[PDB]
């Protein structure tokens, strides 16, 4: 049904964004295995009792700050009957009660009571058999990366330093270097196949193709150097980009103007880590994205735009301008919003054919220069490990 | 005075701009030193500045309606605005702060429609040679989402 | 998959609410099966002729009086080329005709005319084999018990007084003593799959825990034989007259709920009084139909107190608005869980009636008689 | 007293539902009012139950009382998209009056749905300066409601 | 001729169709007039055909005729939700006008879908009294119909 | 199961066919992309070099384009990168159509042109030595023009068009489109049924003053020799000029209606012209694309006579209202019944004429050709 070609991936048959069966298995082999899921920022959830919920794939999650200070997580079903256990997006609590039979719950997600236990006036309630502390929602362990918090269900996942690799944590590091604020949420409905999405984040390829406002407004630009790194795994890349003045047939380029802070050169560093998260830096403007699987069809983009928390007045309005690039309006990004949806269309006669995807090479490693798939086939040297679909060369 | 059927009035020339897809006018319902910027309820309630628009001159405006004309790749399709009745926060004979009620549907080019977005517009407006001006308009989505992609300004 | 872990029902398989599959087995083997389907009260067809279409599962249903006091019940689908007969929700007729063709059918669903039957200038029309007689929808036996209208595809399915067993019969009588009346319809969609909800109304442990309402009492529950059929009983707000009410029964139980497998409640809460239909409608959706009632008798100051007193119940109801959302909270909580299960074991394995509110007994009966019905039993 | 007047009645009594200030709500009618969510169903047939029922104004204060204080839902929003009103009768003071309605729900998830649609029968009253509702009977075009209503149409 | 006579007029055209008040809307119309349902795509293309085209009141009446006697189809209402009027050219008797709308489709059996919006394109005229529309056309935002068109826009 | 047909004969029909997704999808591969002719546009409706539009063949995206020679070519809406739709616009005029996604471009025949950066940027990346173009492009469409009606095939070995016509088709396609064209409208119905309910209803002669009450209020079929194709012929109003109407085919056929498998219609009603493309969407629903006709040589009055007479048909039409819903009646009406068959037995099944009102030969004859397509037979 599902077959790869070959053992390379030159090659990916059309039928994997479509295929129901395939996708409950991303949900055991990738959403609930040997990876770390992006929740929120530390500085989200920053007193006690601060929650969050979220999804790891498709199983609903909750996070929440303790009073020892650390972050733990959990999936957000009751261990009774199955009920979400937390229903709002975000608040403060003690203890996590299910609204429907009163259990209680820390918040690590361990069971700490359980209504009538013991019976009323003697009667009824639960067996001896019974132990609160053999019941509970699963539990994922959590990592914490320059506030990035990560949950995986996997006990066997590499530690987060370790997952992600040199080259991956460093870049992080040049962009989460001192306190973030959050000063813009959104999110976009995307209507692909989530992995349609993450590969459009990856394909350094079409940067200047599909985006022609930059092509377009152009009247004085210095040209840069463009290239992209891939982690060994494949699942993890950065494409990055690095008179005296810009200048565009914009009646206002202030839009277009910033200031040097990165001490760097840089002047675009898109980042993701497998299987759904974006750290980017496009100027000043810096932002976070969750991709969550939801349909077979469908997925969801949330969007956490950035500032410093040293910002100035003037800085800040950088940010809030050039943000014009980005999310559902973005000057760039409305445009990959769409190309999925243009993909899970065109392919809709085509579910036993394969895209071709041969730029660069048959590899999956670093490279200097846009025009190559590198990061992308890399996506699915990932993706085909997780879910056991590799071939022998 | 400015009163709530000025506003009205002013509003279905500006849904009506948009709506026929006239883009080239929508700047001019706006002062040169104008805010616009679209966002949502949790964003406003939070207090978070960012906008998926975000505008502080009229310019910003124009650039944003020709980098639509010349540069942008979307599907075509259309929005039908559907907005209640304006009502007053402050008000003299140049000038009031006021908010409308909006419903934004999208009908692609191939036939679906669906509701948008809705909510509330914030509005401060002034007076320039007659009639009103938006000095000031955030669009207040009811909605944190937006289905994949926002071409035309709300 | 939907795997269930024993024979006991402590452990419920989350799939159970998500195998489309296990869906299509519950139409044939429960709702055109074994069962009773609850259709409409008699009081709402009153004359001959008057008919309402519904449902029993999946399946359109059109119940209808004859001559003589007799209803009759039979599938809503023209034994041609499958159109639904009857368009409307409710009305009056003295035959049915398919709108496609103009097939008719007496009130009791048989074929008793064919457009150019026999031809047109003896050109075309049936073959001489062809046998009105022989094409038919499918009919329904019919049952009525204290005004309640119920189908069944089954003919082997025992008598509504065997069905409910005399513990429920006696319930029902108690509420249904004298002619009620309709004084408002009202449909809920649910988003949760049937079973959900329906667990929820036999569900006597999250009465004083969900409802936050209700206290701001000597409880119990009656079972039924089969496992299927169940009753729950009891026995600073600026304007109380929310909460006013009048003694009706010789009894003092103010609070009476009553469930009949697969899909039929009758509650009386005070002096709040009404009829629920339950019926599958996706394997994650559902829809739940209010008959409000009155009696014929009612004084007007009565009257009122059952009007006011409905704001308990319903779409909005301070303890009925609850009911609905809690399915929709258990479909999504499970999104991640198909391969898990449901803990289901206060009051331990019983499914007996007991005394009392720390109990999941008559839960536990309704998936005794779900896999009877399903033929899951281990 | 004409259309305009009502409809910034209703603008206001929408904003409130709306914006979530609901302790307001109850202060839109005398204390004497009628108060029903219905639908053409019910409606065509005289029959008198209401989704919501109430026959003072306290009790309306009580329905948002529960609804603070009390009462388990999921958070959500409604949008109120009101047409012109038309006036069966007015006088200076008294007016029967009927509304058409749209009104959204937005989950706090993000899901928008046309929640409930159709019109407010209505009966006015002058209460010193400013408009009162003596009765408003928000008749729905649809039987069904989608999961619950908590929020007032 | 201001805005708020033709949005009041327009109240009273919707109120009629909502209310399956059928019989009352060619009343609505001059003896000799246009009426058309289309959509954007041939009003770009300036194409003629409509899903409804008249060019008297008598067609109108008949096609309610044809509605009440012979037309099969399962019941369902509208709600009609208008926005204010824009004026190209009036008088004080006649008007050029366009009205922006939605119309909800509510079947029966409780679903309900947003089934058409756009604009009315108008040519109004003063008899005796009140307005009257020598030319509606209804241009509808999309190319589709949803299973068929029973009720006229 | 639910798929079995009961026979050899087309007399039952499992109502399984409607609703089985895996049958939808051996539709897709053996009726749509298989041996036969989809309708695509009219050549009028492109009449200049590079002139295009985009469409379906079944769910499969096409593309059909005008090109220099005054030929007409059509292929697969698909870029053979990685899958974007190529063109996104209903209609347009274009040299070369070229990907939004990595500006791939494509000649009017869908032939790969040019790949971005095949050969690097500044010596840097690029694809491999081995890589070429002509190895790659989108599936292309036979393309075959009757009388102005543009079809397309995916298949090497469907027949001409006018072998699959069949002559009777042919000729009654030549009564018809006569003359140069022109659109005068078009309107989309989406239809809440599979696409075959509404084949077989425009096929359905029985049907025509049983289900449509407009005439009595205020006969003749051909099948083709595949069953595929078949011809249905006719030889108190407050403003009668609704149904006014002028001579101008020179044989008194009032009414003539003509299918070509899978899903096109040509229609003559009175001065009626249109054109139906018909197109499968999900299981459970479809969509109806009308092409309102008129003649490029109509006077002002002739062309008022056409506009008039659009009241009978389209989404709001007095006769085609009723055929938008019936499917929909079908499909809701089976819904418990996925097991059991239509019954169509009516007429006999013989070379030559039928009488309309009383025969299911042209219904027998869909049946006949969607199994041969589809592997079915017995
Ligand atoms: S489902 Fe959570 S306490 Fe019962
Ligand atoms: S389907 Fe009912 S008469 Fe033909
Ligand atoms: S998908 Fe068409 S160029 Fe890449
Ligand atoms: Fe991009
Ligand atoms: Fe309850
Ligand atoms: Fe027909």
């Amino acid at each position: 049904i599902i077959q790869w070609h070959g053992a390379t991936n030159t090659r990916v048959p059309f039928g994997i964004y479509t295929d129901t069966a395939n996708a409950d298995q991303e949900q055991q082999r990738i959403y609930r295995g040997e990876v770390w899921n992006y929740l929120c920022l530390e500085s989200e959830i920053p007193e006690a009792g601060d929650f969050r919920t979220t999804f790891a794939g498709e199983t609903p999650i909750v996070v929440v700050r303790d009073a020892d200070q650390e972050i733990y997580a959990f999936e957000n079903r009751c261990a009774h009957r199955g009920a979400l256990i937390a229903l709002e997006k975000s608040g403060r609590t003690d203890s996590f009660q299910c609204v429907y039979h009163a259990w209680s719950y820390n918040r690590q997600g361990d069971l700490t009571g359980v209504a009538f236990e013991k019976g009323v006036k003697g009667q009824g309630g639960m067996p001896a058999s019974f132990c609160k502390e053999e019941h509970g929602p699963r539990k994922l362990r959590v990592a914490v990366f320059c506030g990035l918090v990560f949950g995986s269900f996997s006990e066997d996942v590499p530690s987060i330093e370790d997952y992600l690799g040199p080259e991956i944590c460093e870049r992080i590091e040049r962009v989460l270097h001192k306190p973030v604020e959050v000063i813009g949420r959104f999110t976009q409905k995307l209507p692909n196949n989530w992995k349609l999405y993450f590969e459009n984040v990856k394909d350094s390829y079409h940067a200047s193709l599909l985006h022609m406002f930059f092509t377009t407004f152009e009247l004085n630009r210095l040209s840069q150097k463009g290239g992209v790194i891939v982690d060994e795994s494949g699942g993890h890349h950065v494409s990055y980009s690095m008179s005296d003045n810009e200048r565009y047939r914009l009646k206002d380029p202030s839009l277009l103007e910033g200031f040097e802070e990165f001490e760097d050169g840089v002047t675009l560093q898109i980042l993701s880590v497998f299987p759904g998260f974006v750290l980017q830096q496009i100027q000043n403007s810096i932002a976070v994205r969750q991709l969550l699987p939801k349909s077979i069809s469908s997925s969801e983009l949330n969007w956490t735009y950035l500032g410093y928390a040293d910002d100035s007045a003037e800085q800040r309005k950088v940010r809030l301008k050039q943000a014009n690039l980005i999310g559902p309006a973005g000057f760039i990004s409305m445009e990959d919003g769409a190309v999925g949806g243009f993909v899970q269309r065109g392919i809709a006669g085509a579910a036993n054919l394969d895209a071709v995807i041969e730029m660069g090479g048959d590899h999956e490693g670093s490279s200097e220069g846009r025009a190559t798939e590198t990061s992308v086939r890399g996506f699915w040297k990932a993706y085909r490990k997780h879910m056991g679909q590799e071939m022998q060369a | 005075m400015i009163h709530e059927i000025q506003i009205a009035a002013f509003n279905a020339a500006y849904a009506k701009t948009i709506d026929s897809d006239v883009m080239e006018q929508w700047p001019t319902f706006f002062t040169k030193d104008c805010h616009y910027r679209v966002t949502n309820v949790d964003n406003h309630a939070e207090g978070l500045a960012a906008g998926i628009v975000w505008a502080d001159s009229q310019d910003m405006l124009t650039d944003r309606i020709s980098a639509l004309r010349e540069a942008n790749i979307y599907e075509r399709h259309r929005y039908r605005h559907i907005l209640g009745l304006p009502s007053i926060q402050s008000a003299d004979a140049t000038q009031a702060s006021a908010s409308t009620p909006f419903l934004v549907l999208r009908i692609m080019h191939t036939g679906e429609t669906e509701v948008f977005a809705s909510g509330e517009y914030h509005d401060k407006f002034t007076t320039i040679d007659g009639k009103l001006r938006l000095q000031e308009r955030v669009a207040v989505c009811d909605s944190t989402v937006t289905d994949t992609l926002m071409s035309l300004p709300l």
